[PDB]
């Protein structure tokens, strides 16, 4: 529809509200390992369930443009699975895990 | 300062008037984002396009 | 070593001081690897030993094509650090000597960009407007270029009685003297060539490399930290960024072309609304006494005397603050402690990152390729050197 | 005491390592006394790698011994390529400078303080 | 008069010692004034070579260290004026050619002697004088004979000056190794009794300039004539080859009679600019090194001196070809020792 | 899994100082005391450890001071003894460190004076 | 006085919180300072982690690496202070995120997390000596070839130790030990008086 | 507000105008024809040593030290123009003269080591030494260019009258 | 005439910081420490 | 204190005597602050300089010329914050932010006075004191400085 | 051209 997007690198995707729901609804899927009260599960979760409402919501692409920001519609599918990403990293990663350890005494004291 | 014909073949084969513009001067909880996410910037109604 | 052959240090197409050891298949660059800090001067550690007003004169060496717009990243960032801010006149002087020097940036970028791909009269015409810029600098500051014209609090001394008229006799002209420039390269059957399609980045690429400046905005990226971060009065003009789109090395010229017109724009404004005021911030604490005072009030010659031998003593604390500097976001890290005399000054240099771009840009590309590409990226290396 | 590994675990590990690094140099000498025009002898040049690898023979903590290696490596691959110049290695032999004796008598001759 | 030597030892330094070195300009002056600036000597270099050469020599001695002064050794007032603030007198004056406005007398008796005599006016401490090994009042060459004829009259207008006798000199931009090296341009290399009987024993410039700077520096030597030698002796023959050996160019020695040879020098020495051979040099070429028996030079003035092989790798590398250029000395076969 | 060193951090192999001035540079900690002409004590605060002088000889041509010791301008300030110990034992510089002395408390009252007993 | 808009002082304050709670195990102090800037600051273990949850993260987007230093508090023990400033083009903010390393315990590299860093990371050793593990060609870029010693290290003497001059006697630039003509004049400058903080 | 710089039928003249453009180098004629142009411009150059570019009073140019028309000169070495020098070029000792007054026994700016900031200028409460005009003191030795009292104080006499009518044209501004 | 005058070094901002100086005494001709100019009450 | 004066009106001065051949006393510079009446007569017993008269003219100098000649005299220069009497010999040599600072022992006397050694380029400048709680608090000799 | 007067 639209001929292409501002960014160079980036191209058209046709099908996107398919795209970001196939992307969106995986997510949610592997955010559903992470524990259960973990911070970035509750989190994450709130943001992606109301991106894919909007995106089930809106069937005019330039409006979805519009609904959750993310200028054109090609850069918010870029974002989602780069998110999506890091969600599989993070879970290796686990970082809902307590301080690895307290920083030395006086290591952030500025005024020295 | 310089003979009109010779002035002209100045503008002519510039195509503008130099003679206007000379080079001689004279005298539960919600997700936080950091900040609300940019507005994306308006088309220049002056020129959108160059 | 697939016949591994150093750009070398002297060469005219090499900007400066450029090792580049490349590899080269023939005319083809397998591998480029810039070397850097034939310009590594201490600037970052000598400033530490001086005191805040008396490495006011480092910036201006830091990138010296623009030689003020970096004295204002240092400004802003001292005047941050102490909660004070430039009087309104000292504001829109900073931008008019802002826009000014992002000309005088172009004008070498442009011009010292064909001079390599062997154009060699846009440099004569457009360096006889330089040099016409660089008598406002004399006239205003004293120097031709390395001013020291805008402190920590404000400009040192206020406009000539006159400048102004002049700044705009010669931004009423300059126009045509770009257009000129254009009806020899813009469109010329050669320089599309040369320039079109090389070294083109990708957004989300430039993004990531930290390229930050017209290299992103060629990209088709919007980003120019005078609108989305506005400092000092830049958001009081209006002025349109010149985006790109299908970023190479032509497309970005049209852009930093686009930006020496939009200066003029910003410039015609300031001398249309400037305001009538101070040009330095009036607390004696920050600012040095006016000559006249000192010389009659107890007060002022011992503001005057603490201020020039021992210092600001800006509180502790420390802040990045960051411009637009005509190559691209320069911004100084200035860790202070509650000492005259700053504890670090990280000069980010537009340029550090550009460079390290290099690499990723001139891939599969010819001995010609790489020169045209270190002309894109404006580098300077006296910022990357630091 | 408790400190986390840089890359051996122990100074045996770490000092296999060293044994690696002097390898190089050692095969590498010949090289650059050609590559480089230099006017040293191999042998020479060989001795002083030696003095060098010992020079920090000293060290007993494996984490300084890690990342002594870890610049000994850059060195050498500076040395080659040859982006370290004649100038730059002949550096190492400190040909020009005049030495200083170390005996107090001389010292005493010399300078104000020693 | 003095100057307390204060500083680490290096440029930036003072060690004291005002010295005219009158004949700086030479081969063995560079290295001359390379010492004395390093140390932080005030040198005080007499010229009469345009400046544009002069200018070489500038950046060894550090700021205000060396001072040039126009001088004539036709005219007495320009070494007058040159020793008048020097403590240490140097002189290096000398030639091979004849020039046509100055005979081996002059610029080796003649003027090194007004030299002198200044000096001592002057009231310089001490004068050093230099004049070449084995130089007999008889020794067939002019030149060495005229240089010992001054050895003598220098003593008389200045006494107990001390007079570094040295052998010919090795040393990059020498004669006696490039010399050899270069008849390559010859395609046959002549040698007196195809080089043979004519032993010579080189000796490395700096251990020549470091003697002498020692000299400078140190009560023992007055009146010392000592004689800078070297670390091995050598018959002609393998040093010729050997030169040709490091230069990677063929050797074919041809004997040619001296008496026809002398001649050669005296063609050489018709030229106008620079004779490269002289009837003189060729004699004292083949006048054949003298063994040691006077005052000890190197070692005895402190420094040890440096077998040739080692830096001859140096001074010969410029007449070898695109790839003989990157030979080593090692992997090459170091000549025979003879000292006879 | 970490690993343990009873060796002293030195790390004088890497900091890359010459032999020269690692060995001969003793460097004394100290609190700076306060020039007796202000009153102020902003500067008898922090701890600072300095390098030993070395020789300043004239230069002869301009008579200005010259020094051969790079060690001699550098002044580090260390908040705390504890720490500025530590910096000399890892650089391997010798040390000896001189303890505050912070002036004793001292009585005063106005009225006290007026007393022409005494 | 600067025109602050305490508008930003809370939103920066509160995605503070919000990185606190979604990386409670790296971050260790979070800190919105006067002047309006955000400092997140993090155990070294969690430089890979807290990065990338910055750059890849739709509620806060911090794509590219503004810069890397490492100022050196020699009183502190772990005494550099790598510094990474952030830049979000999408919500227009800035972070920082400081960690601490000593001298010889290594930081990792973020050379994947943003390829800017191939350069900056470079830069910290050769000026501090600070190790990144994992970087692609760590090796000194600013400095000599032959340069021995960090140089923006505090305890690093300002001219250094050693300088170059052109000996004729060997015909190639030798290095020497420093030999300075007029010393650095080390003007103290602080004041005996303080000023009450506000 | 942003703005594209190159964002972007067939028709025989459409095409035949493009094909015209490529076979007959239309645009390049376009080219030579600026060039031509300013051949036929009068050239900006100056007779350098004939014609001077224009300098206005605050040009910092060549260090001199002044003094007061009396003939006292006016520095007092209070030695704060040491202390901001940028580059530490500098040097002054002082004693008091014999008078009893102040003065500088020794003043040596090295010229080589000034970046002529200006802020000894600045600086100065006397306004002793001041950004002289001259800019032409090129010198063949280095040490000509390290300066002493003398020179300077020599400098100042030289150029007092200039450097007299700069000041007065600029201190209102300062 | 007055006991105390000033010093402008002539010329206010062109001349020096101001200062009074006491010519009280005849004794001592009063002397500005910055023009060494004497005052004879 | 404050950025700026609102004295348009006239200044004062006061006319430089002579209290001795170590201490200049350009009092024009005093602030009436009484600490060198104090110490002249509490930490050294002189009790000679006293204040004269009353109103903005009250000068604190010694009401004949008598030199305050005593041991402990130099003190009254470290101890008196306004430069109004500084040192003679130590006149106009150095400014202090130049002088590098070496703290040190007194040598002349058997009380070894803790003192600080002010160097500039490596010649003494002055000799001043550095507090010891139990040797010279603070003090030291006319000798020793 | 530092002052319009001869
Ligand atoms: N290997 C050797 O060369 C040996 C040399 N010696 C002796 O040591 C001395 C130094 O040798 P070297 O440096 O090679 O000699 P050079 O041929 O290099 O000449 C030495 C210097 O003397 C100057 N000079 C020559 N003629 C005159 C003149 N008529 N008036 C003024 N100055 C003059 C030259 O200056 P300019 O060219 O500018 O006129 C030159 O710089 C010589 O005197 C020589 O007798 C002894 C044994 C071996
Ligand atoms: C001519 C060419 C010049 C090339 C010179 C070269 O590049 C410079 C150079 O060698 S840089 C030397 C630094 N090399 C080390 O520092 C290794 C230290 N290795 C250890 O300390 C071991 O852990 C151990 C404790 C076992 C030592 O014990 P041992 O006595 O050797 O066995
Ligand atoms: S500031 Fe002016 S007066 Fe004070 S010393 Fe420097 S020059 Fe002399
Ligand atoms: S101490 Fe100094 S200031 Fe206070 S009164 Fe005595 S003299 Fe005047
Ligand atoms: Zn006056």
């Amino acid at each position: 529809l639209k001929k292409t997007t501002g960014l160079v690198g980036l191209a058209v995707c046709d099908t996107p509200h398919e795209r970001l729901t196939i992307l969106y609804t995986k997510t949610l899927d592997i955010l559903k390992h992470f524990p259960k009260h973990a911070a970035y599960r509750k989190y994450t979760e709130q943001i992606t369930n109301e991106k894919l409402d909007m995106v089930k919501a809106e069937p005019d692409v330039k409006k979805l443009e519009a609904l959750l920001q993310g200028g054109e519609v090609e850069e918010v599918i870029l974002q989602a699975e780069k998110e999506l990403s890091l969600a599989r990293k993070m879970l290796k990663w686990k970082p809902w895990e307590p301080l690895v350890e307290e920083p030395p005494a006086n290591q952030w004291k500025w005024p020295i | 300062s310089a003979t009109r014909v010779i002035q002209k073949l100045r503008n002519w084969a510039s195509g503008q008037d130099l003679q206007a513009k000379l080079q001689l001067r004279y005298q539960e909880k919600k997700a936080v984002t950091p900040a609300p996410p940019m507005k994306r910037w308006e088309l220049s109604k002056d020129q959108p396009y160059l | 070593t697939n016949m591994t052959l150093n750009f070398g240090p002297q060469h005219p197409a090499a900007h400066g001081v450029l090792r580049l050891v490349l590899e080269l298949s023939g005319e083809m660059v397998r591998k480029c690897d810039p070397h850097i800090g034939l310009l590594h001067r201490g600037t970052e550690k000598l400033i530490e030993y001086k005191t805040y007003l008396q490495a006011l004169p480092y910036f201006d060496r830091l990138d010296y094509v623009s030689m003020m717009c970096n004295e204002q990243a240092y400004s802003i960032a001292v005047e941050k650090l102490l909660n004070i801010q430039p009087p309104p006149r000292a504001q829109w002087i900073r931008v008019l000597f802002g826009e000014i020097t992002r000309i005088l940036n172009h004008i070498m970028a442009v011009t010292t960009h064909a001079l390599d791909i062997g154009a060699m009269t846009p440099f004569f015409w457009m360096f006889e407007e330089r040099e016409k810029m660089f008598e406002f600098y004399e006239r205003v500051s004293g120097a031709r270029m390395h001013a020291a014209y805008i402190r920590p609090g404000g400009v040192h001394q206020d406009l000539p009685l006159g400048l102004l008229d002049d700044i705009y006799e010669f931004s009423k002209n300059f126009s045509l003297r770009i257009d000129e420039v254009e009806e020899m390269l813009t469109n010329n059957r050669i320089w599309r060539n040369r320039t079109v399609d090389i070294g083109v980045v990708t957004a989300e690429d430039a993004l990531n490399y930290g390229f930050s400046g017209v290299m992103l905005r060629g990209s088709g990226i919007q980003w120019d930290l005078r609108k989305t971060q506005p400092y000092d009065v830049y958001d009081q003009v209006e002025f349109d960024v010149p985006i790109g789109s299908r970023g190479d090395c032509y497309d970005r010229y049209l852009c930093r072309v686009e930006e020496m017109r939009q200066s003029l724009r910003i410039i015609e404004q300031c001398l249309n609304k400037m305001p009538p005021g101070e040009i330095k911030v009036d607390d004696a604490k920050v600012s040095p006494p006016k000559r006249a005072e000192m010389k009659t009030s107890m007060e002022s010659l011992i503001h005057h005397f603490k201020l020039y031998t021992e210092g600001y003593q800006v509180p502790p604390g420390a802040t990045y603050t960051a411009i637009e500097a005509p190559k691209g976001e320069f911004g100084v890290y200035l860790v202070s402690d509650g000492s005259s005399r700053p504890y670090r000054c990280k000069i980010k240099a537009p340029g550090f990152a550009h460079l390290a771009g290099l690499d990723k840009m001139s891939k599969g590309h010819m001995l010609a390729d790489v020169v045209a590409i270190i002309g894109t990226q404006d580098i300077v290396f006296g910022e990357i050197d630091r | 005491t408790s400190v986390k590994p840089i890359f051996s675990r122990d100074l045996n590990e770490a000092k296999r390592r060293v044994r690696e690094l002097y390898r190089a140099w050692y095969r590498e000498v010949p090289n650059t006394v050609h590559l480089m025009q230099l006017d040293i002898t191999v042998k020479q040049g060989r001795d002083k790698v030696r003095e060098m690898f010992m020079k920090n023979a000293h060290v007993t903590d494996p984490r300084v011994v890690d990342l002594l290696v870890i610049k000994g490596k850059m060195e050498l691959q500076e040395t080659i390529k040859v982006w370290k110049q004649r100038t730059h290695v002949m550096r190492f032999f400190h040909e020009t400078e005049t030495p200083r004796p170390k005996d107090f008598l001389s010292k005493f001759y010399m300078g104000h303080d020693p | 008069h003095a100057v307390i030597p204060h500083g680490k030892g290096g440029r930036s330094s003072v060690s004291g010692v005002v010295a005219t070195v009158f004949g700086a300009t030479g081969f063995l002056g560079r290295y001359v004034v390379n010492h004395l600036g390093r140390m932080g000597s005030q040198v005080i270099i007499p010229y009469r070579c345009d400046v544009y050469d002069i200018m070489h020599l500038r950046l060894m001695g550090d700021l205000g260290q060396l001072t040039f002064l126009e001088w004539d050794a036709r005219d007495k007032d320009s070494i007058r004026k040159a020793v008048q603030h020097s403590n240490v007198v140097i002189n290096l004056i000398g030639r091979e050619w004849e020039t046509r406005n100055f005979d081996f007398e002059d610029v080796f008796v003649n003027i090194p002697r007004a030299i002198a005599q200044a000096s001592k006016e002057a009231g310089v401490e001490r004068f050093i004088h230099v004049s070449h090994l084995n130089a007999s009042m008889k020794s067939s060459s002019k030149s060495l004979r005229s240089k010992a004829v001054g050895e003598k009259e220098v003593r008389s207008v200045f006494p107990e000056a001390i007079i570094i006798r040295p052998s010919d000199i090795f040393g990059r931009e020498d004669r006696f190794l490039n010399h050899f090296a270069n008849y390559r341009w010859f395609l046959a290399v002549p040698l007196v009794s195809l080089g043979f009987k004519t032993v010579k024993q080189p000796v490395y410039v700096a251990d020549v300039s470091k003697g002498i700077v020692n000299a400078t520096k140190d009560p023992d030597a007055v009146g010392k004539t000592f004689a800078f030698t070297g670390p091995n002796r050598y018959l002609l023959f393998h040093l010729v080859k050997y030169i040709f050996g490091m230069t990677h160019r063929t050797f074919i020695p041809y004997p040619l009679p001296l008496f026809v040879y002398s001649w050669i020098g005296k063609l050489f020495g018709l030229s106008p600019f620079e004779p490269w051979t002289t009837k003189d040099k060729v004699e004292r070429i083949h006048i054949s090194d003298v063994m040691p028996t006077d005052l000890p030079g190197l070692e005895d003035l402190g420094v040890q001196p440096t077998p040739l092989e080692l830096k001859s790798i140096e001074v010969l590398r410029r007449h070898r070809t695109y790839r003989w250029l990157s030979s080593e000395i090692e992997e090459t076969k170091p000549a025979k020792t003879v000292n006879y | 899994q970490l690993i343990t060193v009873d060796e002293k951090l030195d790390i004088t192999t890497l900091t890359g100082v010459p032999e020269e001035h690692i060995k001969t540079r003793k460097v004394r900690i100290f609190v700076p005391a306060r020039n007796n002409m202000q009153s102020g004590v902003n500067n008898t605060k922090k701890w600072k450890m300095e390098f030993d002088t070395r020789e300043r000889w004239e230069n002869p041509l301009m008579g200005w001071a010259s020094t051969a010791d790079p060690l001699s301008n550098m002044v580090l300030t260390f908040s705390a003894k504890e720490d500025a110990i530590a910096f000399a034992e890892k650089n391997g510089w010798s040390y000896d460190v001189e303890e505050k002395k912070v002036p004793k408390p001292k009585s005063k009252s106005y009225g006290a004076n007026f007393s022409w007993n005494k | 006085v600067r025109p602050r808009s305490d508008v930003t002082h809370k939103q920066l304050s509160a995605f503070g919180e919000y990185v606190a709670e979604i990386l409670p195990k790296y971050v260790q102090q979070v800190q919105v300072s006067c002047l309006d800037e955000l400092e997140i600051c993090i155990h070294p273990d969690g430089v890979i982690p807290t990065l990338t949850f910055l750059r890849d993260h739709t509620n806060a987007q911090f794509k590219s690496l503004a810069d890397l230093t490492a100022v050196d508090v020699p009183t502190r023990q772990n005494r550099f202070e790598i510094v990474y400033n952030l830049l979000s083009l999408r919500f227009n903010s800035r972070i920082r995120v400081k960690t601490y390393a000593d001298e010889l315990t290594p930081i990792d590299s973020i050379v994947s997390v943003h390829i800017a860093a191939n350069w900056y990371e470079r830069e910290v050793w050769d000026m501090f000596g600070v190790f990144f593990f994992n970087h692609p060609d760590l090796r000194r870029i600013l400095t000599d070839y032959g340069f021995e010693g960090h140089p923006f290290r505090k305890d690093f003497p300002l001219t250094g130790y050693v300088e170059l001059r052109y000996d004729d006697e060997v015909k190639r630039v030798v290095a020497e030990p420093v030999e300075l003509a007029q010393e650095f004049r080390k003007f103290d400058l602080n004041s005996p008086w303080e000023a009450f903080p506000a | 507000t942003y703005k594209y710089v190159n964002k972007k039928e067939v028709d025989m003249k459409s095409a035949t105008d493009n094909a015209a453009r490529i076979l007959m180098w239309t645009e390049l004629i376009r080219g030579l024809g600026m060039t031509l142009s300013y051949l036929f411009r009068e050239p900006a150059t100056i007779n350098y040593p004939f014609e001077k570019g224009p300098l206005s009073p605050r040009f910092r140019g060549e260090h001199a030290l002044r003094r007061y028309p009396s003939g006292e000169e006016r520095c007092i070495a209070c030695k704060l123009c040491e202390a901001i020098c940028p580059a530490q070029a500098i040097t002054i000792e002082a004693e008091p003269r014999a008078d009893g007054s102040r003065r500088t026994t020794r003043y040596d700016i090295d010229m080589t080591k000034c970046i002529y900031c200006g802020f000894c200028q600045e600086a100065c409460p006397v306004d002793a030494i001041v950004e002289g005009p001259n800019f032409e003191f090129s010198t063949e030795t280095h040490e000509e260019l390290l300066y002493n009292k003398e020179k300077l104080l020599n400098n100042g006499d030289k150029w007092e009258a200039e450097i007299a009518a700069n000041i007065q044209a600029d201190y209102l501004y300062r | 005439e007055h006991r105390i005058i000033a010093c402008d070094g002539g010329g206010g901002a062109l001349g020096h910081p101001k200062v009074y100086i006491n010519l009280d005494k005849e004794t001592k001709t009063g002397t500005c420490g910055y023009c060494g100019l004497q005052f004879k009450q | 204190g404050s950025d700026r004066s609102r004295f348009l009106e006239g200044k004062r001065a006061v006319e430089d005597k002579n209290i001795g051949p170590l201490v200049k006393t350009i009092m024009t510079r005093c602030i009436q602050c009484t600490r060198c009446i104090r110490f002249a007569s509490e930490i050294a017993g002189v009790d000679d300089l006293g204040t004269t008269g009353r109103g903005n003219d009250m000068q604190v100098g010694t009401y004949i010329e008598k030199m305050f000649m005593s041991e402990l005299s130099g003190n009254v220069i470290d101890i008196c914050p306004v430069g109004a009497l500084t040192s003679k010999p130590y006149a106009f040599t150095a400014r202090p932010w130049e002088t590098r600072k070496t703290e040190s022992i007194d040598v002349m006397d058997a009380v070894g006075s803790n003192i600080v050694v002010s160097t500039r380029t490596g010649e003494v400048m002055r000799i001043l004191p550095r507090m010891h709680e139990d040797i010279n608090e603070e003090w030291i000799s006319d000798k020793t400085r | 051209c530092m002052t319009d007067d001869p």
